[PDB]
């Protein structure tokens, strides 16, 4: 019985570990980066173009 | 006569220009103050928003 249980759980843990490997490789470089809008106060009012 | 009419017209146009540009200068001062107050509000918003982004992260 212990052998049956070990074989089943070992196969399960082998698939579990192969699944972990992908997460181990990278974990953050999949998300995009920050580019929020803020500041810009110092820019001038009479734009060099007429969309002012 | 020609000088009399020219002087009347000159006085009226002078008065119109003077009132126009006194109003314009008063608007200049008032609009300066409005720009500065909205600019300070904007700066304050920028500090708040900076802290906001930090807290979000």
């Amino acid at each position: 019985l212990g052998a049956r249980a070990k074989e089943s759980l070992d196969l399960r843990a082998h698939l579990k570990q192969v699944k972990k490997e992908d997460t181990e490789k990278e974990n953050r470089e999949v998300g995009d980066w920050r580019k929020n809008i803020d500041a810009l106060s110092g820019m001038e009012g009479r734009k060099k173009k007429f969309e002012s | 006569d020609k000088y009399s009419e020219a002087l009347k017209d000159a006085q009226e146009k002078l008065e119109l220009a003077e009132k126009k540009a006194t109003d314009a200068e008063a608007d200049v001062a008032s609009l300066n103050r409005r720009i500065q107050l909205v600019e300070e509000e904007l700066d304050r918003a920028q500090e708040r928003l900076a802290t906001a982004l930090q807290k979000l992260e």
